[PDB]
RNA sequence: GGGCACCACC
RNA sequence: AGCGUGUGCCUACCCUACGCCGGCAGGCGCGGGUAACCCGUUGAACCCCAUUCGUGAUGGGGAUCGGGGAUUGCAAUUAUUCCCCAUGAACGAGGAAUUCCCAGUAAGUGCGGGUCAUAAGCUUGCGUUGAUUAAGUCCCUGCCC
């Protein structure tokens, strides 16, 4: 019996909130006890550039945009249980961590 | 000798110790992040890295 | 029917905690009160000589407030806004070493204490002294 | 032209300022400075010393501005 | 508030007319060395109330005031107050006045052009010193 | 009439050493003689003393030519010629007393003062 | 001869 | 208040709380943060309440210069930047001509990012205070049927 945590990074809400609910349904159905998912503020990064390659003509911009999704996932069980549930998780484009606090 | 005296100034800062990583090429370079690129390189390869414009 | 320090003005009661202050003897002024000017953002001295009376009941209140606040938070307290010549304003921070001589002074008179986490506090001392204050602050302003 | 006010009270003005501004009916430093060839500073402490005495009511009092008037 | 029996309208120190009707704080700073910090602690230094105007003053305050401006080490007042610390000839730490400081800078500018460094040269031939662009600004003076 | 450099003559300034003459400078030259000098500086001392040390009784030394526009003018270097280059030419000075503390490119201008001329048609 | 625009006007 | 950044393949260079020293720029210690976790409840500036000044190129304005001190760098002179005393120029609202703008807008006021060993009078964003005028036309300018 071990309080466990499991962060989920992506970049797309699609992929995340399945994989995030796919891990909900596979914990309560070993009738585990589940905390979340809670999510974090989404992270923005930004890049304003020139468009042009040169300094000629009207000064436009290109504003290029990255969104990074974060989702926390408690759990109090044995690392076993943790390790079957979550070998199944494995999708493209979603980071899995698992830490024991 | 030539051995003490090539490159022997030193380039631990400045534009001299900084260069894009595609084109070797010192101006317009972007580091935030740790890019490392050029304006130019980075406008061609956004769209590879994940960089989308929604704005 | 007490009276706390949030119910009464605040720039009246800061003017009786320094005057409470002033008048107990008991502060240790520095000996370049009168040379020095209060930040680098400042044109000249302040114009009232008893101004380390008034700055010392601004932090102690303050720290009745928000308590835990260290030097650089006092410093951030009365920082303002720097003219430059032909070049635009910015913000502009206070001088550290009257903060620090004001919070010791302070903790000479047994008001302000060390704080566990880091910064200073105020002694039930100090905030009875305060409520005081803040009572006869009230009571003045209803009697006239 | 040039204006050239005085900065302390002479007998003929101090005079003037005893026996005509609490007539006035609107009292104020810029009007007694206008009126009596006066400072602001010194309309100003005139302004509190008659105040002091009780000779001239005050209506607001302001950083800005401060009002005075004549009494009932 | 009635104007004293012995006013001053006009004071003569340090070979400088100073205004009487101006008070004491901002009277003293016609003198060429004295700014407003410098003649603030000055008269902080002297005890003197800094609410009433320069005729006001007895002749004791203005000789104290005098006394207490050309020695301010003397005074307690510090060494980075000053206007003329570690002086190059002598080493010594002073405040410069009205004709002293016009013949300090005098020779200040006579060391550097003597010695033919490049500012000296800047100064002789009247241009900026100070690195600043001279090709679209300072066109004022010139012909 | 006899030089002092903040109150101290010549010869206490040349027994002094490298400790009491930073008390002596100015903030810049002070934190330079606190960072230390390099081998270059070292050897164009080196250079200018044996230069020195060679001269007839009644005549000046040798001219010692230098690229180090930055060498800050030493007690012990009064006297000396030196050619400071300026880019394109190696131009002379004796050092003076009166140079203690400043750097050798202040006196070897890197440019030539500007005469005007009549202005062409591309001005308006 | 019509239509439009605070990179036109009122 | 709000948008954001923060210890980096080469690659050296991060954001900073608290204690002491200095008047200030700064210097010493000792901790947190690879971040809704620490800076940080981001005690921002305008704004608000009192004090002094009093139509005086004035305590408006802060150019140009003198002497000192400290930080970044291998190196600061042709002043990198910053701090302290001192000096105290034009300027009293701007001719012909001409720019942008219709609601949380114009303007005022600060704060982040880029550049960045040192670093904003530029740009790109963010808040805060917050309007006058108009709901028309083809007269000027220009473009189409
Ligand atoms: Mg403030
Ligand atoms: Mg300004
Ligand atoms: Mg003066
Ligand atoms: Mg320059
Ligand atoms: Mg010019
Ligand atoms: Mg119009
Ligand atoms: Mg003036
Ligand atoms: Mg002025
Ligand atoms: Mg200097
Ligand atoms: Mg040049
Ligand atoms: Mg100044
Ligand atoms: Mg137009
Ligand atoms: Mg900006
Ligand atoms: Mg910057
Ligand atoms: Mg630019
Ligand atoms: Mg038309
Ligand atoms: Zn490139």
């Amino acid at each position: 019996i071990h309080r466990i945590r499991i962060t989920l990074t992506s970049r797309n809400v699609k992929s995340l909130e399945k994989v995030c609910a796919d891990l909900i349904r596979g914990a309560k159905e070993k009738n585990l006890k589940v905390k979340g998912p809670v999510r974090m503020p989404t992270k923005t990064l930004r890049i304003t550039t020139r468009k042009t390659p040169c300094g000629e003509g009207s000064k436009t911009w290109d504003r290029f945009q990255m969104r990074i999704h974060k989702r926390l996932i408690d759990l109090h069980s044995p690392s076993e249980i943790v390790k079957q549930i979550t070998s199944i998780s494995i999708e493209p484009g979603v980071e899995v961590e698992v830490t024991i606090a | 000798g030539h051995q003490q005296l090539y490159w022997s100034h030193p380039r631990k800062f400045g534009q001299g110790s900084r260069s894009c990583r595609v084109c070797s090429n010192r101006h317009g370079l972007i580091r935030k992040y740790g890019l490392n690129m050029c304006r130019q390189c980075f406008r061609q390869y956004a769209k590879d890295i994940g960089f989308i414009k929604l704005d | 029917p007490g009276v706390t320090v949030k119910d009464v003005n605040q720039q009246e009661f800061v003017r009786a905690l320094a005057a409470f202050l002033k008048k107990s003897g008991k502060l240790k002024v520095p000996e370049w009160v009168d040379t020095v000017k209060l930040a680098k953002h400042k044109e000249l001295a302040p114009y009232d000589e008893n101004w380390f009376y008034t700055r010392a009941a601004s932090t102690a209140r303050h720290l009745y407030l928000r308590g835990g606040a260290g030097v650089g938070s006092m410093t951030k307290i009365y920082g303002g806004r720097q003219r430059n010549g032909v070049m635009p304003s910015h913000f502009s921070r206070g001088s550290k070493s009257v903060a620090r001589r004001v919070l010791q002074a302070l903790e000479g008179l047994k008001m302000v204490e060390k704080d566990q986490d880091g910064g200073r506090k105020l002694t039930p001392q100090g905030q009875r002294d305060l409520d005081r204050i803040a009572g006869q602050v009230a009571a003045a302003n209803k009697k006239h | 032209d040039k204006l050239n006010n005085l900065v302390l009270f002479d007998k003929a003005t101090y005079d003037k300022l005893c026996k005509e501004v609490p007539n006035y009916k609107l009292i104020t430093p810029a009007v007694v400075s206008e009126r009596l060839k006066i400072r602001g500073s010194l309309a100003r402490a005139a302004l509190q010393e008659l105040l002091s005495k009780g000779l001239i009511k005050l209506v607001s009092k302001h950083r800005a501005q401060v009002i005075y008037t004549r009494n009932t | 508030l009635v104007i004293p029996e012995k006013f001053q309208h006009i004071l003569r120190v340090l070979n400088t007319n100073i205004d009487g009707r101006r008070k004491i704080a901002f009277a003293i700073t016609a003198i060429k060395g004295v700014g407003r910090r410098y003649a603030h602690v000055v008269l902080r230094k002297a005890d003197i109330d800094l609410t009433k105007r320069a005729g006001e003053l007895t002749e004791d305050e203005v000789e104290r005031v005098i006394t207490i401006m050309q020695n301010p080490r003397q005074y307690k007042i510090p060494d980075w107050f000053l206007n003329r610390q570690k002086d190059v000839k002598d080493g010594k730490y002073s405040q410069v006045l009205a004709n002293g400081l016009d013949n300090k800078l005098r020779e200040d500018l006579e060391r550097l052009k003597k010695i033919r460094a490049h500012r000296g040269l800047r100064h002789f031939w009247g241009l900026r010193v100070r690195g600043q662009h001279t090709k679209t600004t300072g066109r004022r003076g010139r012909t | 009439r006899k030089f002092t450099y903040r109150g101290v003559d010549l010869d206490q300034l040349l027994d002094m050493s490298y400790e009491q003459l930073m008390q002596l400078y100015s903030a810049r030259q002070r934190r330079r003689l606190n960072r230390g000098l390099r081998r270059k500086q070292h050897s164009l001392l080196k250079r200018l003393r044996k230069a020195k040390k060679e001269a007839p009784p009644m005549e000046k030394p040798e001219v010692v030519k230098t690229h180090l526009r930055d060498m800050i003018i030493l007690p012990e270097m009064v006297g000396s010629m030196v050619g400071v280059y300026n880019g394109k030419t190696f131009n002379q000075v004796e050092i003076k007393p009166e140079m203690i503390g400043h750097y050798l490119g202040e006196f070897s201008i890197t440019y030539k003062p500007v005469k005007h001329g009549r202005p062409g048609i591309g001005a308006t």
